[PDB]
């Protein structure tokens, strides 16, 4: 038996989307398909199911007006369609199998990811952290850049073009409220070579193509 | 419709059994299930029918399921156990199955560290642009259960403020960051601002000014 | 003194198969049995070592209502002590069982024009099932000395069958529901009474 889902998609709000579910190794009408959603944060949360022999779909309080249940048996495969997306769909969907009630969610897809996000690509600002006596901790100096504003992920960072690991701290990014990334990068190093020695971060975003050589005085 | 209730977070030591409960009105009288969803994997059945095991799950996962909670109990808790647990019904005459609302199951395999804070007043560059991030970075803490307040001066602020959800390190430990985004004049009419993360009932302040 | 919610498995909307077949376990309720056999809804209420009419009157430690779906021609076979595919291979009863086995025709409910075969029994194993055991694998069943590897084929076959219920078979072809209530014993304190 085996459940093998659609690829991530990203959508804008009032868009459309439909995920598919392919199965293999047992009579696809033989089992009811099941939907689950679980947005970030939250937990699992039962959409419905649709009856794979006469077709019924039966959709859960929440899940009523937007959501399309529909099947294609020649493919054993079911879809799951959603109209006017909104920015609160923004989940992982699973498609499950119930034998029955018993080993009922027996069977499970990988997972869609859908986002609904009214962003466009950007590019990020990278903008010095510097190093001073606030940064300073007995011999160690703590210094970065913050890579603010940019959609979508990812973005890579790197110092002095890789010849400095250690004592690197990449961190996870923000999704800010505004819809777009923001991350921060930094290293400590003694103290006694911040005016000798230069530091340099390299600022990639490959969706956006942007490549930023950063110095921090 | 139906309502199931779970605890958010349990804490369990390595070895021992873990309890989890699952509320509900007279859920005794249904079949409840569990699940076991590792980060970024599909869910998994770890117990069907209030009690019985499926062919795989170790024999340390045995439930339970009277008057109005259910209980997953695990015996010998293991390192690989920490993940999210949600337990399920389904409904004989609505035929609808509810979930509920999970629990992340954290095995205190660790011992406790505190956070190492750093925070970096706005940049003269980004306040040229009319701009200014506060950057305050945590680090090296567990568990992962941190909490962060932003002081001008001694007045708390929440507006502007956005925090990441503790993550993991290379070691074991967990990392954070918040940034508080602020406009040039309000960063310079206060005296100071105040970072403030606060773990397993101790505080790390950092202060920065204009 | 809650009441035992006996509704949720003889009323149950969809019912499982009988190779795959459910315990829901009745615990700290009242259950009134006089309620469940006067319904005169059932082609077969044959209760073993205990009386209906007596059950009122009685208490056990936990109760276990199986509940799967076979054929009227099987029926025969939910008791102790009896062979057949169900029997052996399926869901089985022990010679000392002190329970009711409770039948009727869900041919209504059970049936689609076209054919329903979401039912299944298991029709190849290697050996009868012990008393309770549920034989969940699908694993394709070896015929010969030459192993399978999961590819059907001659000697290698799909354990499991599937039921075909029309409303037009013949009433012995047709689809009985089955609610199988076992009783246990004291020594340890009791739950379930009348
Ligand atoms: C099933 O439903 C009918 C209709 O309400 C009711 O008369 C009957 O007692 C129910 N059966 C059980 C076992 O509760």
């Amino acid at each position: 038996v085996q459940l093998v889902q659609s690829g991530s998609e990203l959508k804008k709000p009032g868009a459309s989307v439909k995920v598919s579910c392919k199965a293999s190794g047992y009579t696809f009408t033989t089992y009811v398909m099941n939907w689950v959603r679980q947005a970030p944060g939250q937990g699992l949360e039962w959409m419905g199911w649709i009856n794979t022999n006469t077709g019924n779909p039966t959709y859960a309080q929440g899940f009523t007006g937007r959501f399309v249940f529909s099947l294609d048996t020649s493919v054993s495969t079911a879809s799951l369609q959603i109209s006017s997306l909104k920015a609160e769909d923004t989940a992982v969907y699973y498609c499950s199998c119930e034998i029955t009630t018993l080993g009922g969610m027996d069977v499970w897809g990988q997972g869609t990811t859908v986002t609904v996000s009214s962003a466009s690509t950007k590019g990020p600002s990278v903008f010095p952290l510097a190093p001073s006596s606030k940064s300073t901790s007995g011999g160690t100096a703590a210094l970065g850049c913050l890579v603010k504003d940019y959609f979508p992920e990812p973005v890579t960072v790197s110092w002095n073009s890789g010849a400095l690991t250690s004592g690197v701290h990449t961190f996870p990014a923000v999704l800010q409220s505004s819809g777009l990334y923001s991350l921060s990068s930094v290293v400590t190093v003694p103290s006694s070579s911040l005016g000798t020695q230069t530091y340099i971060c390299n600022v990639n975003h490959k969706p956006s193509n942007t490549k930023v050589d950063k110095k921090v005085e | 419709s139906y309502v199931l209730t779970q605890p958010p977070s349990v804490s369990v030591a390595p070895g021992k059994t873990a309890r989890i409960t699952c509320g509900g009105n007279n859920i005794g009288s249904k079949s409840v299930h569990w699940y076991q969803q590792k980060p970024g994997q599909a869910p998994v059945l770890v117990i069907y029918y209030d009690s019985d095991r499926p062919s795989g799950i170790p024999e340390r996962f045995s439930g339970s399921n009277s008057g109005n909670t259910a209980t997953l109990t695990i015996s010998g808790v293991e390192a690989g156990d920490e993940a999210d647990y949600y337990c399920q019904v389904w409904d004989s005459i609505s035929d609808h199955r509810v979930f509920g609302g999970g629990t992340k199951l954290t095995v205190l395999g660790q011992p406790k560290a505190a956070p190492s804070v750093t925070l970096f007043p706005p940049s003269s560059e980004e306040l040229q642009a009319n701009k200014a991030t506060l950057v305050c970075l945590i680090s090296d803490f567990y568990p992962g259960a941190v909490t962060v307040a932003w002081k001008a001066d001694s007045s708390p602020v929440k507006a502007g403020v956005e925090t990441t959800t503790p993550s993991k390190q290379s070691n074991n430990k967990y990392a954070a960051s918040s940034y508080l985004s602020l406009t040039p004049e309000q960063w310079k009419s206060h005296r100071s601002y105040s970072c403030q993360v606060t773990h397993e009932g101790s505080t790390v302040e950092k202060t920065v000014a204009p | 003194t809650n009441l035992c919610p006996f509704g949720e498995v003889f009323n149950a909307t969809r019912f499982a198969s009988v190779y795959a077949w459910n315990r829901k376990r009745i615990s700290n309720c009242v259950a009134d049995y006089s309620v469940l056999y006067n319904s005169a809804s059932f082609s077969t209420f044959k209760c073993y070592g205990v009386s209906p009419t007596k059950l009122n009157d009685l208490c056990f430690t936990n109760v276990y209502a199986d509940s799967f779906v076979i054929r009227g021609d099987e029926v025969r076979q939910i008791a102790p002590g009896q062979t057949g595919k169900i029997a052996d291979y399926n869901y089985k009863l022990p010679d000392d069982f002190t329970g009711c086995v409770i039948a009727w025709n869900s041919n209504n409910l059970d049936s689609k024009v076209g054919g329903n075969y979401n039912y299944l029994y298991r029709l190849f194993r290697k050996s009868n099932l012990k008393p309770f055991e549920r034989d969940i694998s699908t694993e394709i069943y070896q015929a010969g000395s030459t192993p399978c590897n999961g590819v059907e084929g001659f000697n290698c076959y799909f354990p499991l069958q599937s039921y075909g219920f029309q409303p037009t078979n013949g009433v012995g072809y047709q689809p009985y529901r089955v609610v199988v209530l076992s009783f246990e014993l004291l020594h340890a304190p009791a739950t379930v009474c009348g």
